[PDB]
RNA sequence: GCGGUCCGGCCGGGAACUCAAAGGAGACUGCCAGUGAUAAACUGGAGGAAGGUGGGGAUGACGUCAAGUCAUCAUGGCCCUUACGACCAGGGCUACACACGUGCUACAAUGGCGCAUACAAAGAGAAGCGACCUCGCGAGAGCAAGCGGACCUCAUAAAGUGCGUCGUAGUCCGGAUUGGAGUCUGCAACUCGACUCCAUGAAGUCGGAAUCGCUAGUAAUCGUGGAUCAGAAUGCCACGGU
């Protein structure tokens, strides 16, 4: 199962799979993985079916994940260009 | 030696053990003139793990040390310049004071932060003179015949 | 040693017992053998908690060197000043497609994280350090009071331990600058400043010639700090380190 956008985590954890993105971290990955009972120390392939589309909810409802991050995330610096502030004057020369 | 005089200094043996393969015990790579704690991680070289090995507890020292003989080597005076070698045969002063440092390199070479891993893959598996402590046994050898005619 | 505990000696109380206060200790080749112009002096070895100016520090000849920093006030001189003297907004001690001279951001095979044990070296103690509980997911911004002191803090403090992923990659090994939101120290962010999030990631795989650091607490690097406290150490009168 992918649970990942970008890629599948395969020969992993579910640990270890959530650290490379952008969306979640070190301080993200003990708030939502840790909501439910499930155990860190097997791997992926010896889990059950039957909890694998709960956890892929709680990636997506209110988190950026790695399809979304060109989507929504970013995209402000091209829409606050017109508003001049003191910052933008500082970093260009 | 035109006034120099030459004394090899000795204070003392290792605490712990000893053997009389050390021609010139002294400090040096540490502060001199103090021996407070000078022989901790010394004395780590005999085994490193008891039951990941079938050898013995003393007489690895010596294994290590006949498969490491340089047959003819150059000389450390240097007296005359450019490329000139006076014959001088190996005197027994030389096996003694700087020939441990090569048994210590020879159980060196893995790149690990752990000194112990890589003795896992030079004495519980390469001590019956397998090939990786014998860089410089056919080294000396090989790098004569050449500068031996100079004077 | 010897009695309760909170098991940090929190106090009943004894000394030669990990330290102490006006004062005395103390280890200096001291003795022997060998050697040496018998002296001076050197390399070992009996005692002993400390053997070779014990070690460290205060300590420092104008015998060389007219050449060293006068951005301490001409400092007994000689000197200058209304435009070389002053309160100061604004023209301003201004690194722009940023080159090691006072400030380490970096150096990108030395990359990052929840997990049941006695020891405490420093520092501080009348205009000053702050108990404990409650409370602080990034940086900021806060809750809260014994005590004018042998009871707090500065001080949330880089390495170790150690199934992976990645493969000798133009990047998961990294985070200069091109471009965008705020708070605080605040006449004051316009010009020319620091704590924390970001995407495109640009030069690079250990290095030309010349030149050059390395021996009586020698050493490498992403790390602290009591001090001035407008922008809360990397540069050390320090302290503590694997």
């Amino acid at each position: 199962a992918r649970i990942a956008g970008i890629n599948i985590p395969d020969h992993k954890h579910a640990v270890i799979a959530l650290t490379s993105i952008y969306g979640v971290g070190k301080t993200r990955s003990k708030a939502i993985l840790a909501a439910a009972g499930i155990a860190e120390d097997v791997k992926i392939k010896e889990l059950s079916e039957g909890q694998i589309d709960t956890l892929r909810d709680e990636v997506a409802k209110f988190v950026v994940e790695g399809d979304l991050r060109r989507e929504i995330s970013m995209s402000i610096k091209r829409l606050m260009d017109l508003g001049c502030y003191r910052g933008l004057r500082h970093r260009r020369r | 030696p035109r006034r120099r005089v030459i004394g090899q200094r000795k204070i003392l043996p290792d605490p712990k053990f000893g053997s009389e393969l050390l021609a010139k015990f002294v400090n040096i790579l540490m502060v001199d003139g103090k021996k407070s704690t000078a022989e901790s991680i010394v004395y780590s070289a005999l085994e490193t793990l008891a039951q990941r090995s079938g050898k013995s507890e003393l007489e690895a020292f010596e294994v290590a040390l006949e498969n490491v003989r340089p047959t003819v080597e150059v000389k450390s005076r240097r007296v005359g310049g450019s490329t000139y070698q006076v014959p001088v045969e190996v005197r027994p002063v030389r096996r003694n004071a700087l020939a441990m440092r090569w048994i210590v390199e020879a159980a060196r070479k893995r790149g690990d932060k752990s000194m112990a891993l890589r003795l896992a893959n030079e004495l519980s598996d390469a001590a019956e003179n397998k090939g990786t402590a014998v860089k410089k046994r056919e080294d000396v050898h090989r790098m004569a015949e050449a500068n031996k005619a100079f004077a």
